[PDB]
């Protein structure tokens, strides 16, 4: 009794989700990652210095992050100690990746599963507009919204809706439950956040070299000497600030408003088992030196929280298009494709299935904001404490698709804030007359290396086994490989698979729900499958 | 129906660098564009519907006067079954659509030349756009680079519906942008000609702006406009004291590497 929705539109990559229904509820979800490149293959026998470049091309939505885990993984097999100045640049930059990535993911990739652009054409400007100020410490003039409305009015007058063409909220959908006023508020931002997103990137270019796909890191870390001028340490901050206002006075508010009118979603999204590596290290060989705490949460118990141990993490196949069925931890992993056609040998996805201890685990911000929470990180709580309230729920409400979604606003906060410190710190030593970027290093006869990045979608880890300055094995496990991606040998469903199950669907022919849960996990199939 | 020129944006075996890079247009902002300028008739990253609803869209879309934009390069592979959408292979979806457009334009070194995926051993045997849809009479205009820089794209399409089929170079790249090399317009030229290079990233020379020939820079053999338009209206690889890797040359991955030598 299966519904299929290939492609999953507003995401990155090619995702096919097939669901089976039993009277309004999902009963079996399948995450079918549908394209393959195979970079780990391409990489064999090259100089590990090059690697950081190939992999960076794992994807471009989540630009840079694959660069990082790559600089970091060799730095590790080489055992370099990069000038803390370099530590500063790299975490500075990651911070913007968060800002940009998330800003453009709620509005531009998640909104429409909630907002009813159409609906807005109704909405009373003066009304919606007056709502604004009540919700945001930002004066939203009737003229503004009044424009937006005509700007969309002219979308019907044109005959072409382009982007909105076969929209699931066209002619109203039962599942879209927003006051026309709110939509005219949402949309107005959607369109703005399209402008901000430039800035959020313009600033990342500064350290970064260019946005998208970064060019400023090296084993020995960082090369951008020019970015040290105060003349340029200023130019960042000024962008940094304005992108931060938007995010604070606007992305944060809307997540809240909408999340309001959709409180029932706080009761749907069935996930247990979270984990994180942590990010923004202060000493590069200590996960415990990271701004955002590294931690593991089994089931839903926010009271245990044990240490992340990368020993017991081994991708699987069996229900993946790769030879055999046996599993391996990165450092000893293999990558030679099968392809059995679709459900062939029961295989359905190009993504290997990275099982933790033995269990599935959901990485990303939810896991992040749970791990932080369960460990005093102050800014994290101060953040939820308010959400959880504005909403008027409890911890278990965080375990939902509403949680998962919400958490992502917070993560972008518990980072947008911090950025402030690192820039300062950097500007300090520059002023000092300390401009150390890059450290001299050398290749051991042979070594092993591993770099953990907690990418905007979670726990990223690159893993190198080098022999004589040539790559002997450079395999990688990426967030989305955890979240989306097949079942294991022990047929355990995956984060999202289970999240889909029990999801009620009001209209199969236009299933907004399939999409609200899959988009909450910000699926990135190009990464996932690499 | 009416308004602006129908554009069909197809996502093959890409990484979304090129789509993201597109959102970065300025002057022609993405809002102005996607609204008062073009009419993004089909684009999987921004489409409000999903699955079936959008398939119907493309269908109708590729019925009119449209410009095809193909991001990625196709897994022609040991079948071509490496990339499927709607359950159909990426070649097939392409053979279908490309041939019906007033003009096709391949974005990023993947679409154009073959990209990351096509590097040795090329397990998916992926190839460039008009090196696969050629036999079908497709002669795409290549907007090279990994990824290409807004204006090279935008400026290129603008040029289309305005003036016409842009004069192209040997590698099928608009000469109005890929004319000159990177080196030609690079500031550290002075040092190249004077013989002043950096021998390491952490070095006095490096810190004072010495040319990168040494360190591995490839501006010499790379035609792009980066030095002069430059990314996010704020920088470029060399300005950031990092070697140029020939990210817009037909076989950079396997050609112009090791990227830290020569
Ligand atoms: S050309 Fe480069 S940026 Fe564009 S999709 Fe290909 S790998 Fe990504
Ligand atoms: S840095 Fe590179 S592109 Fe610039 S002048 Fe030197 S060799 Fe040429
Ligand atoms: S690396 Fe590529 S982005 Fe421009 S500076 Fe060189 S052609
Ligand atoms: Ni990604």
């Amino acid at each position: 009794n299966k519904i299929v929705v290939d492609p999953i539109t507003r995401i990155e990559g090619h995702l096919r989700i097939e669901v089976e229904v039993e009277g309004g509820k999902i009963k079996n979800a399948w995450s079918m990652s549908t394209l393959f490149r195979g970079l780990e293959m391409i990489l064999k026998g090259r100089d590990p210095r090059d690697a950081q470049h190939f992999t960076q091309r794992a994807c471009g939505v989540c630009t840079y992050v694959h660069a990082l885990a790559s600089v970091r993984a060799v730095d590790n097999c080489v055992g370099v100690k990069i000038p803390e100045n370099a530590t500063l640049m790299r975490n500075l930059t990651m911070g913007a990746q968060y800002m940009h990535d998330h800003l453009v993911h709620f509005y531009h990739l998640h909104a429409l599963d909630w907002v009813n652009v159409a609906n807005a054409l109704n909405a009373d400007p003066a009304k919606a507009a007056r709502l604004a100020n009540d919700l945001s410490p930002r004066k939203t003039t009737t003229e503004s919204l009044k424009a937006v409305q005509a700007k969309v009015k002219a979308l019907v007058e044109s005959g072409q809706l382009g982007i909105f063409t076969n929209a699931y909220f066209l002619g109203g959908h039962p599942a879209y439950v927003l006051p026309a006023e709110v939509d005219l508020i949402a949309t107005a931002h959607y369109l703005e956040a399209l402008r901000v997103q430039v800035k959020a990137a313009r600033a990342m270019a500064i350290f970064g070299a260019k946005n998208p796909h970064t060019q400023f890191t090296v084993v020995g870390g960082c090369t951008n000497y020019d970015s040290l001028r105060p003349e340029r340490i200023a130019e960042f901050r000024k962008l940094y600030k304005e992108v931060r206002e938007f995010i604070e006075q606007v992305y944060i508010t809307d997540l809240l408003a909408v999340a309001g009118f959709y409180k029932n979603w706080a009761g749907i999204g069935k996930t247990s088992n979270f984990l994180t590596c942590g990010e923004f290290p202060t000493d590069e060989y200590d996960l415990n030196s990271r701004y955002t705490p590294q931690g593991v949460i089994w089931g839903n118990d926010l009271s245990k929280v044990d240490d992340f141990n990368p020993d017991l993490i081994e991708e699987h196949v069996k229900y993946s298009w790769y030879e055999g069925a046996d599993a391996h931890h990165p450092y000893k992993g293999v990558t030679k494709p099968k392809w059995t056609e679709f459900h062939g040998e029961d295989r359905y996805s190009w993504m290997k299935a990275p099982r933790y201890k033995g269990e599935a685990f959901e990485v990303g911000p939810l896991a992040s904001v749970l791990v932080a929470y369960a460990k005093k990180h102050e800014p994290t709580v101060k953040a939820v404490d308010l959400v959880l309230k504005t909403l008027g729920v409890g911890p278990e409400a965080l375990f939902s698709t509403l949680g998962r979604t919400a958490a992502r606003g917070i993560q972008c906060l518990t980072a947008a804030q911090e950025v402030e410190v690192w820039l300062d710190k950097l500007e300090a030593n520059v002023k000092a007359g300390k401009d150390d970027l890059y450290t001299d290093w050398q290749y051991p006869t042979e070594s092993q290396g591993v770099g953990f990045v907690n990418a905007p979608r979670g726990m990223l880890s690159h893993w190198i086994v080098q022999r004589g300055g040539k790559i002997e094995n450079f395999q990688h496990v990426v967030p989305s490989t955890w979240n989306l991606g097949p079942r294991c040998a022990e047929r355990k469903l995956s984060a999202v698979e289970q999240a889909l199950i029990g999801t009620p669907i009001a209209d199969p022919k236009r299933p907004v729900e399939i999409l609200r849960t899959v988009h909450s996990y910000d699926p990135c199939i190009a990464c996932g499958v690499h | 129906a009416k308004k602006r020129p129908s554009v069909v944006y197809l996502h093959n075996a890409e990484c979304t660098g090129c789509s993201e890079s597109l959102l970065r247009t300025v002057d022609p902002y993405v809002d102005e564009l996607i609204l008062d300028v073009i009419s993004m008739d089909y684009h999987e990253t921004l489409m409000a519907g999903a699955g079936h609803a959008v398939e119907e869209a493309l269908h109708e879309a590729i019925k009119g006067d449209f410009v095809c934009v193909i991001e990625g390069g196709i897994p022609m592979g040991d079948g071509g079954y490496w990339g499927k959408v709607g359950r159909r292979n990426m070649y097939d979806i392409c053979a279908e659509v490309a041939p019906k457009a007033k003009a096709v334009i391949a974005i990023g070194t993947c679409a154009t030349y073959g990209g990351v995926q096509a590097a040795k051993p090329n397990p998916t045997g992926t190839v460039g756009v008009n090196e696969a849809l050629g036999k079908l009479g497709v002669k795409a205009i290549n907007i090279a680079g990994c990824p290409p820089n807004p204006m090279n794209f935008v400026g290129t399409v603008v040029h289309l519906l305005t003036k016409g089929m842009p004069e192209l170079d040997k590698q099928g790249r608009p000469v109005m942008f890929f004319g000159e090399t990177v080196h030609d317009n690079c500031p550290r030229l002075k040092h190249f000609e004077a013989g002043e290079f950096a021998t390491s990233f952490g070095s006095p020379e490096a810190k004072k702006g010495y040319c990168l020939y040494e360190l591995g820079c490839k501006g010499p053999d790379t035609y792009n406009n980066c030095p002069k338009q430059l990314f996010n209206q704020v920088n470029w690889p060399v300005q950031a004291g990092h070697p140029c890797i020939a990210c817009s040359e037909p076989n950079f991955w396997d050609l112009y590497s090791p990227f830290y030598s020569a």
